[PDB]
This record gives structure tokens, C-alpha cells and sequence, in this order.
């Protein structure tokens, strides 16, 4: 019991050993410190400090050098001894990992029993160069309309999802992982994800409620969640998509399709501005140091789509943004955008006013993300894209003309932003979206009226399973649409739109 | 049940402060004295060997 | 025994050198003995060669360099138990309110580390509340955090009131306010008003303990007055197994008292002025308050925004860990409905059909619609008049008006005033009633009658009242 | 080291064992009884009741 | 049983259309109902009343 677990912790420790070099520190605190002596040390070293804390070198000057602390002040005292680990700053890679909670140093800080891995691989590495580059051409499937193809995501794509913190921003990134169950147990390698949620400067609280629902949800088993939550201090949430991120390039070298979800890069900006501040190094634009550019380019790269030579592996990526009103001036979140190519505009404004997801599409873009999309998936959502771009411009002047036509894509494009919507965390399958974008981009939402969209939604795919599945084993294999099933399809949809 | 779990938790802080009070009996007795002679013949087996 | 003298006193900032193999750690209380009282430092950082700079909890003028000090081995260690509840106490641990000492039974540190991950909330406990109105739309809960918006002086003090003879009925549970930044003039009327309503005594056993830091007592006695009140608080939960309600006043207070602290200790402020620590500091408080796995310490906290701002960081970062507000309002008290919680701003990230129920997610949600349908026709009414209502849209004006008297409850703290006894009504009662209104039972029950009631049940009798 | 001597006498001289009952009772709720009243639901109790509502009752007119 | 009572509630609404003197049975069907209602309330709170003994 009680006097056995100690006794085997007091055995499993003898804490004798010889030691290289030691320092003693200078004068310490305010989450860096400073240390006299470490003449032989590398630069981004590990070095373990007498309290049990470990840092990594950030200043190496002729007589001192500058360790950064991971973790609160308080137990380091001044005149304590300082010994060199004798290697780099890593964290543990391989796969029991997987359904294991960890921190940013990798500790078990409930965990689900202790840590095994394969290899350590360094913190920080520099992503691969040109040259083993893909463009992509696989779909992620987030199994929500209005990203499904409407706003396209693809397998490598580093695309952004951009809105006000908390209206509801962490249930979009959820349902990409899992949706994404019956392709990630599959006989497919290259479609399985192992997926990792960065929760940077969120509550512990939080952590712990969504570690539970996702082992409700049965998806916990193929997820590993990182932590440096908001009571744990700064410099550890500076490290954390890093320390992550190797642990995500580690799936993507043994070419195989991995997410990693970067929740959120305002909040390693605020995490690096602290530590960046109390080092004495001056603020940029919008108080934000001038350096945080670097820690987002270094970062996002080492998410990439690779070639056939690294074995067609890829890390997708999807950043999750803390706007400060909708605006689009601040610093920080056009940094995160210039670096990345395609937006997830979500509005505080629409989730409010009953559109869950609230996908803004206006000021949401894909430039080489649309690629992604299997021609199944081109042909039952196209041009409803520039549809709803005429639709924005129809309602500026719908405080000039008006004409059926302006009145009648007004009408079909209102009719189509209540179609977009879909339960969450329950997020609707693909082969199941694909007739119901059909039906409304073939414009056949003249015949439901607003009200009862919901209600057709269900009754119509009841229907076509039962009258004809043949229709939808075709779209699970093939995955493209051929003239002759679209056709088959229009003939069942116009015959449920009349009863 | 909540009390048992709570016993592991008394348990747990009461056998810690008994080895509080062993590491003050050890460093009062002249063990404190018997036991650096053991540190020295380990110190020198291990620095010789650098 | 780790003493120095002091060579300093820059500001509040007060350095004292100590001699060899006599080192402090950071967070550790140095005591500095006088005959003026007794000051005490908190090691807030290490200059070394055996020096410390410091933040003080009270006016460091008339200091001599010289005068000795004397390092305790660690943080302030404040007094806890239930000889601790119905006192005011500043920072050091000892009685500002003058009936004697506090007796001490144990004592802990008032720097305590986050609770285990394992120890955090799992899952959404509904804390139950009398106030119906605070249950439906905008659910209390255990773990979360509900920040209150509205004057000061407008009912939120008594409804600060009424939350704690609630928490008394439903669990046992004690609470703790906590004043930053007080004003002393209104810490009387508090105080006094507090013991008379009888959520304090002088006869024994209290609920409420309250913690006061006075703003003519340096920056650094602000701050540090917040983590002193939750103290107590933990020691009921995680050895007791209760309940703990805890309030603090302005957070708007505790952002300004750390720019303060950085600023003199040589930090630079960051983004809108403020202290460069403001995430940081704010985190480890609010992990320090969570459903652990015997007992729980919610809070509710006072939200005050720099001069109307929302785009500032300080908000910001308190608002990540609210999940609920409750937005108390003038135009509602203006038609004499306390409660003042306006109810088209309440809201709540736990209010859902999976954690409330989905009965409860929906009952919510059709009296907040049938109020913000009432309150858009009445905008077109104003100005067309009022002769343009067709029978259905009557409906909705009906229902919408029968609810908002509806809202009043007599509360038991301001039953002088009101006159009538102050009721509760628990959680599953408050959905019935609002379905019973849906199911228009109470849709030709009296309009004035509604005026200051309970439950379901309750509001018979005055219907047979206003007729009769 | 000194931890392993020093653990061993200790936890072979001073062993822990489980509180006693009536320590358990005082921090612990003492238990409940078996939960009878006695007596199930009283509703319209004798034939007093009867000849009040046949008599009173009636309103078969317009 | 309870069925029972719910058909003769909708026979006596459409007497009492009709025929004056219905017009308080339906008032009786109510407080029946009330009571019955109660009933429902009672048997869908009652629950296995063992204590688990296996783990615990």
C-alpha cells in the first residue's frame, strides 16, 4: 500500500553518481537566471540545476551564461549547483506517446502510466529544404460543410482558422481528428493521422474536461495532447509547439499523415514577449517583440506536405487564432497569415445568430489548398463558392435594383448558409455530405423553404440509402463522380423536393 | 469510501515526517561521522578513475 | 541564523545584504524588527553576492539602513481554520478588525503550488443556487468562473449577499470575500451589514471571512491579499470535503497593483502599460481554484473594464477563464425587478443540452428568444404605435411580460425592504416552471402578481390575491 | 544511500496501520436507519367527504 | 389503466361542446389527472434499491 509504493521509488532512486562540470549560480530569478562558470558547455544545452529544475542555454558570454528556466522561480535559490545533462534540449519521440498526456517536457503529469520512446530528437531542427517538397493532393475531411470543399483543406496544407478566442474554437479542431476514425483505422497508411492538440496558455481545467471527452468519443487512442496551460509559466509555453512539433515530424519521417493543432499562436507570442521583455530586449509593433516572426516561420515549415522519397509523408497543420476584435492591423495575427496560405474566417457575430460552425466564407480563401479536393468533391460544391460572393454583394444594396434575379440568388444563397450547418461533435461523413451539396449547388432549394432544411436533411439520405445505395458505394471507392451517377442523383433529389 | 481515500492521503504525509525525524537522528549521532569515512573511500575509488 | 542588515530603500523596494552560507530563496518572509510594528518582505527576486530585493506589505518610510532582519525560511504563513471566518485580516495573518487575537490551530504558507492534473475538473459540476434566474441562464458551476458586470452600489452588493445564505442551505459551505484595493469607508458598511443579515457573528461560527487590503498600503499588499483569502478556502475543500464560495472584488485592481511591482523591481511594462507578468500570475491563481476529487472552491469574481475598453490584454486574459457571465443591469432594476441580471447577457459556455440536460438547454433557450423577439417588436411599436399587434404577435408580448416580472424573487438578505420572506427554489424546480409558462398554465395568471415570488407552486396564492 | 539504511530501520520500526472505528465514526456520516414512516398516502377519509360532494355538486342546466 | 383514463378526458371535452353539465367533469378528469400525473413522476423516480457491495 502506502508503505509499498515508497519503497519501491526509494530503490528506484540511488542519486550517487560522478559529474563533469558544475557551476554555481549567480544571481537568479525572474525565469532566467544566471549562472558563474559552465566553461565547456554547448550552446542550447540541457542543464539540471540542484532544485530539479532543468534550462536550456540561451546566452553563452566569456565568465557566465544565461540559462532559461522551465518552471517557477521559487525553487531556485541563489548558490545552488548547476551540472550540464551533457546533451542537447530533447524530447522523447516514438510511439507510446499515443494516449499518454504529457507536458512540454515530456512528463507523465497524470499520464497514463510512464513514457516510452523510440528516439529523442532535439526541440528545436530546422525543416527539410526545397527540394523534398509536394504540393497536395489529398483531402482532409473536418466532416463540417462550408471547409468540406466549399473552403478546401488538403494533406500537408498549413491553413489558418482565424476568429475571436472562445465562440466556441476548439470544437471546428476537434472534428477534424475525429471525423477522421474510419480512414485512421484503416488499411491505409497513408490516410491515418496521429494527431497532436498544443493547448498553450489554456486553462488546466479545460485540458482535463476535453483528456475525458475525447475517451468518450473513442478518439483518444490515436490523439496525444501537449501541455504548458496558462498556470504553468512562460517559458515552458514558449517551448511547446516545438518540443511538439518534433513529436509530430516524427510520424511524418516514417511517411505516414499526421495533424498537429497549434492552439493558440497569440498565446506563444504573449509567452515569448514575457520571457523576450525581463531578458532586457525592447519592444516592437503592438508591444510584441520583433522577433516572434521567426518562432511562427521556423515553426509552420517543419508542418509540410514531403515527396515520394521521404515516403509521401505529411504534417498538416491548422493555427488557431486569437483575434482582438476582428481586426486585421495587430501584428501577431497577420504574421501567422503572411507565412500561411488559405484563412478560416469564423465570426463571433454569425455563431451567436444560430450558425454553428459560424464559417464566415467572405474573407475566407484557399490559393494552394484546393488541390486537395478528389473530383468527386470539385464537382458537387462548384462555383457555390462564387455563388455566395454574388450573394454578399445582392445584399449590400438590400438595406439600386431589384430584379427576380437579384431576389432569386438572394434567396437561394440564404437557403444555402442554413444548409452549411451540421451538429458538432458528431461531425456528419463525408460520403454523406456529398449528395447534399449537390442538391443546393444544382439549385434545387426553390422548393424547401428556410424552416424545414433540417428536417429534408435526414429524410433525404434515409431515403437514398434505402432506394439506392449503389449511388454511394460508388463515392466511398471511387471517390469521383461520373456523368451518369450525377444524373441519377438529380432525378433523386428532384423526386424528394416535390414529397 | 472517501475517508479510505483519504486515509492513503494521511498515511502518505505521517510516514514522511517520520523520516524527518530519522535524517535529525542520523546527523546527531556520531554516524554523521562514521558514515564521511564511506563518503571518502567512494570519492577517491570514483575521482581516480577520471 | 540568515540575517542582514539593509542597505537600502529605493521606493518600496527594500534590499537587505546578508552574510556567507546565509542564503534566501525566492518567495521567503523577512521580518524586519522595529518598534513601529513589524514590516514584512517578500523575496521577489535574487541580486546575489547575498542580496535580495524585496516588495514590502506596508509604508517603508522612517527606514533606517541598518536595522536588522530576519528571514522566517519561507512565504508568510497566514492563519486558517474556523476561528478564521467572520474576521478581517489584512496580508500578515493577524486581526486589522480588533477583537483580539485570531486563535491559531495551524498555519500554512500563502504561496502553494496548482493542484494535480488528475486533481482538476473532469467534467462540469452545476453548483446549485436558490436564485432561479442565475440557474437557467447562465448555470453556476464548481470549476468555472462567473464574472459579474454592472455599477457598484446597484444591487450587486446585496446580491453578493444572497449567494452566500444560498451556498449555507445547499452544501454547508463557508465563503470568503475578498476586497483588493478596498475603500475603507465602504468596509464598514459592509462589515456591518454583513453581521446584521447574519452572514457573519460575534455569537460563534461565521459563514463569510473577509479579506481586506487598503489602498494607502503599498502595491505589493494588493496583490498579495488574493492569495491569502483562497487559502483558507482550500483547507475546507481538500480537508473538510465542502463547498467554498469565494468572491473577490475588482480584477481590475489586481493587474494595476503587479505593473506597479514590476515597474519598481526593474521589469518593463508590457502592451497598454501594464506588468509584463500579467498572464502568468493570473493562471496560477485560477488553477488554484477547481472541483478537487473532496470539495470544491468556485469563484465569482468582479469584472471592471479600463474606461468602456474590451480590446485591452488585461481583460482578455480573465476572460479565458470565466465560462459564465452574469450581467447585472439599471433599465431591468428600473421597473423594481431584482434580480438585476439582465437576460439576454447572461451567458454561458456550460449551458448545453449535454451538461444541463437538454431539457434544461431548451427551456433556457425559448424564454431568451420569446424576450429578444418582445424586445425587437417593441422597438417598431415606439414609433408606428401601438394599435398594430395581430393575435399572434400579442403572444409573444404576453409571455415575454409575464416572465419579466417574473424574474423578481424576494431575497432573504433584503427582506426588510421588500417585505416579504426571501425564498429558494432549487435546480430542478426552476426548469419546471419556466416549462409550465411554455405550456401557458400561467398565461392568464395576473400580471402584477408575478411581482415577487418563488416557485411554481408559490405564486397561486398571489394571483388569488390581486383578484380577491 | 544513507536513504536506503536509514528507510529500512524506519519502516520495519514504525509501521502504519489503519485508523481506529471510532475515529472513522466522528469524520465519517454515522449511517441511516431503515427509512419507514409508517402509514401510506391519506386521501378522503370516510364517507364524510361523499355526502358533502353529492349533496353541494350539481350544475346540469344551462 | 392509464389509457383508460385519457380516452374518457377526450370523450367528456366533446360531451361537453355539446351538453351543459360536462363542463365541470372535465374539471374532476383534471384533478384525477393531477394526482395520476404524480403517479407517473413517483414510478419513473423508483430506481433498484440495493447497495453495492461487490467493489465498494
Amino acid at each position: 500500500e502506502v508503505s509499498s509504493i515508497l519503497e519501491e521509488r526509494i530503490k528506484g532512486v540511488s542519486d550517487e553518481a560522478n559529474l563533469n562540470e558544475t557551476g554555481r549560480v549567480l544571481a537568479v530569478g525572474d525565469g532566467i537566471a544566471r549562472v558563474f562558470g559552465l566553461n565547456n558547455i554547448q550552446a542550447e544545452e540541457l542543464v539540471e540545476f540542484s532544485s530539479g529544475v532543468k534550462g536550456m542555454a540561451l546566452n553563452l558570454e566569456p565568465g557566465q551564461v544565461g540559462i532559461v528556466l522551465f518552471g517557477s522561480d521559487r525553487l531556485v535559490k541563489e548558490g545552488e549547483l548547476v551540472k550540464r545533462t551533457g546533451n542537447i534540449v530533447d524530447v522523447p519521440v516514438g510511439p507510446g506517446l499515443l494516449g499518454r498526456v504529457v507536458d512540454a517536457l515530456g512528463n507523465p503529469i497524470d499520464g497514463k502510466g510512464p513514457i516510452d520512446a523510440a528516439g529523442r530528437s532535439r526541440a528545436q531542427v530546422k525543416a527539410p529544404g526545397i527540394l523534398p517538397r509536394r504540393s497536395v493532393h489529398e483531402p482532409v475531411q473536418t466532416g463540417l460543410k462550408a471547409v468540406d470543399a466549399l473552403v478546401p483543406i488538403g494533406r500537408g496544407q498549413r491553413e489558418l482558422i482565424i476568429g475571436d478566442r472562445q465562440t466556441g474554437k476548439t470544437a471546428v479542431a476537434l472534428d477534424t481528428i475525429l471525423n477522421q476514425k474510419r480512414w485512421n483505422n484503416g488499411s491505409d497508411e497513408s490516410k491515418k493521422l496521429y494527431c497532436v492538440y498544443v493547448a498553450v496558455g489554456q486553462k488546466r481545467s479545460t485540458v482535463a474536461q476535453l483528456v475525458q471527452t475525447l475517451e468518450q468519443h473513442d478518439a483518444m487512442k490515436y490523439s496525444i495532447i501537449v501541455a504548458a496551460t496558462a498556470s504553468e509559466a512562460a517559458p515552458l509555453q514558449y517551448l511547446a509547439p516545438f518540443t511538439a512539433a518534433s513529436i509530430g515530424e516524427w510520424f511524418r519521417d516514417n511517411g505516414k499523415h499526421a495533424l498537429i493543432v497549434y492552439d493558440d499562436l497569440s498565446k506563444q507570442a504573449v509567452a515569448y514577449r514575457q520571457l523576450s521583455l525581463l531578458l532586457r530586449r525592447p519592444p516592437g509593433r503592438e508591444a510584441y517583440p520583433g522577433d516572434v516572426f521567426y518562432l511562427h516561420s521556423r515553426l509552420l515549415e517543419r508542418a509540410a506536405k514531403l515527396s515520394e522519397k521521404e515516403g509521401s509523408g505529411s504534417l498538416t497543420a491548422l493555427p488557431v487564432i486569437e483575434t482582438q476584435g476582428g481586426d486585421v492591423s495587430a501584428y501577431i495575427p497577420t504574421n501567422v497569415i503572411s507565412i500561411t496560405d488559405g484563412q478560416i474566417f469564423l465570426e463571433a457575430e454569425l455563431f451567436y445568430k444560430g450558425i454553428r460552425p459560424a464559417i464566415n466564407v467572405g474573407l475566407s480563401v484557399s490559393r494552394v489548398g484546393s488541390a486537395a479536393q478528389v473530383k468527386a468533391l470539385k464537382q458537387v460544391a462548384g462555383s457555390l463558392k462564387l455563388f455566395l460572393a454574388q450573394y454578399r454583394e445582392v445584399a449590400a444594396f438590400a438595406q439600386s435594383d431589384l430584379d427576380a434575379s437579384t431576389k432569386q440568388t438572394l434567396v437561394r444563397g440564404e437557403r444555402l448558409t442554413q444548409l452549411l450547418k451540421q451538429n458538432q461533435y458528431s461531425p456528419l461523413a463525408t460520403e454523406e455530405q456529398v449528395p447534399l451539396i449537390y442538391a443546393g449547388v444544382n439549385g434545387h432549394l426553390d422548393g424547401i423553404e428556410l424552416s424545414r432544411i433540417g428536417e429534408f436533411e435526414s429524410s433525404f439520405l434515409s431515403y437514398l440509402k434505402s432506394n439506392h445505395n449503389e449511388l454511394l458505394t460508388e463515392i466511398r471507392e471511387k471517390g469521383e463522380l461520373s456523368k451518369e451517377l450525377l444524373a441519377s442523383l438529380k432525378s433523386a433529389t428532384e423526386s424528394f423536393v416535390a414529397t | 469510501v472517501r475517508y479510505e481515500a483519504s486515509l492513503r492521503q494521511l498515511e502518505q504525509r505521517q510516514l514522511a515526517k517520520s523520516v524527518i525525524s530519522r535524517v535529525q537522528s542520523e546527523l546527531g549521532n556520531p554516524k554523521f561521522q562514521e558514515k564521511v569515512l564511506q563518503q571518502s573511500i567512494s570519492e577517491i575509488e570514483q575521482l581516480l578513475s577520471k | 541564523p540568515i540575517t542582514g542588515k539593509v542597505t537600502a530603500v529605493i521606493g518600496a523596494i527594500v534590499d537587505v545584504h546578508f552574510e556567507q552560507s546565509e542564503l534566501p530563496a525566492i518567495l521567503n518572509a523577512l521580518e524586519i524588527k522595529t518598534p513601529q510594528g513589524k514590516l514584512v518582505l517578500e523575496v521577489a527576486q535574487h541580486l546575489g553576492e547575498n542580496t535580495v530585493r524585496t516588495i514590502a506589505m506596508d509604508g517603508t518610510e522612517g527606514l533606517v539602513r541598518g536595522e536588522k532582519v530576519l528571514d522566517t525560511g519561507g512565504p508568510i504563513s497566514v492563519p486558517v481554520g474556523r476561528e478564521t471566518l467572520g474576521r478581517i485580516i489584512n496580508v500578515i495573518g493577524e486581526p486589522i478588525d480588533e477583537r483580539g487575537p485570531i486563535k491559531s490551530k495551524l498555519r500554512k504558507p500563502i504561496h502553494a503550488d496548482p493542484p494535480s492534473f488528475a486533481e482538476q475538473s473532469t467534467s462540469a459540476e452545476i453548483l446549485e443556487t436558490g436564485i432561479k434566474v442565475v440557474d437557467l441562464l447562465a448555470p453556476y458551476a464548481r470549476g468555472g468562473k462567473i464574472g459579474l458586470f454592472g455599477g457598484a452600489g446597484v444591487g450587486k452588493t446585496v446580491f453578493i449577499q444572497e449567494l452566500i445564505n444560498n451556498i449555507a442551505k445547499a452544501h454547508g459551505g463557508f465563503s470568503v470575500f475578498t476586497g483588493v484595493g478596498e475603500r475603507t469607508r465602504e468596509g464598514n458598511d459592509l462589515y456591518r451589514e454583513m453581521k446584521e443579515t447574519g452572514v457573519i457573528n460575534l455569537e460563534g461560527e461565521s459563514k463569510v471571512a473577509l479579506v481586506f487590503g487598503q489602498m494607502n498600503e503599498p502595491p505589493g499588499a494588493r496583490a498579495r491579499v488574493a492569495l491569502t483569502g483562497l487559502t483558507i478556502a482550500e483547507y475546507f475543500r481538500d480537508e473538510e470535503g465542502q463547498d467554498v464560495l469565494l468572491f473577490i472584488d475588482n480584477i481590475f485592481r489586481f493587474t494595476q497593483a503587479g505593473s506597479e511591482v514590476s515597474a519598481l523591481l526593474g521589469r518593463i511594462p508590457s502592451a497598454v502599460g501594464y506588468q509584463p507578468t500579467l498572464a502568468t500570475d493570473m493562471g496560477l491563481l485560477q488553477e488554484r481554484i477547481t472541483t478537487t476529487k473532496k470539495g470544491s472552491v468556485t469563484s465569482v469574481q468582479a469584472v471592471y473594464v479600463p474606461a468602456d475598453d474590451l480590446t485591452d490584454p488585461a481583460p482578455a486574459t480573465t476572460f479565458a477563464h470565466l465560462d459564465a457571465t452574469t450581467v447585472l443591469s439599471r433599465g431591468i432594476s428600473e421597473l423594481g425587478i431584482y434580480p438585476a441580471v439582465d437576460p439576454l447577457d447572461s451567458k454561458s459556455r456550460l449551458l448545453d443540452a449535454a451538461v444541463v440536460g437538454q431539457e434544461h438547454y431548451d427551456v433556457a433557450s425559448k424564454v431568451q428568444e420569446t424576450l429578444q423577439t418582445y424586445k425587437s417588436l417593441q422597438d417598431i411599436i415606439a414609433i408606428l404605435g401601438m394599435d398594430e399587434l395581430s393575435e399572434q404577435d400579442k403572444l409573444t408580448v404576453e409571455r415575454a411580460r409575464k416572465i419579466q416580472r417574473f424574474l423578481s424573487q424576494p431575497f432573504a438578505v433584503a427582506e426588510v425592504f421588500t417585505g416579504i420572506p426571501g425564498k429558494l427554489v432549487r435546480l430542478k424546480d426552476t426548469v419546471a416552471s419556466f416549462k409550465a409558462v411554455l405550456e401557458g398554465k400561467y398565461d392568464n395568471i395576473p400580471e402584477h402578481a408575478f411581482y415577487m415570488v418563488g416557485g411554481i407552486e408559490d405564486v397561486v396564492a398571489k394571483a388569488e390575491k390581486l383578484a380577491a | 544511500n544513507v536513504i536506503q539504511d536509514l528507510y529500512l530501520r524506519e519502516l520495519k520500526d514504525t509501521k502504519l496501520a489503519p485508523s481506529t472505528l471510532q475515529d472513522a465514526e466522528g469524520n465519517v456520516k454515522p449511517w441511516n436507519p431503515p427509512q419507514k414512516p409508517n402509514l401510506p398516502e391519506l386521501e378522503l377519509q370516510g364517507p364524510e367527504a361523499l355526502k358533502a360532494y353529492t349533496e353541494q355538486n350539481v350544475e346540469t342546466a344551462h | 389503466a392509464k389509457s383508460a383514463a385519457n380516452k374518457l378526458d377526450w370523450a367528456k371535452v366533446i360531451s361537453s361542446l355539446r351538453i351543459t353539465g360536462s363542463t365541470a367533469t372535465q374539471l374532476s378528469s383534471f384533478k384525477k389527472r393531477n394526482d395520476e400525473a404524480r403517479r407517473q413522476l413517483l414510478e419513473l423516480q423508483s430506481q433498484p434499491t440495493e447497495v453495492d457491495f461487490s467493489h465498494y
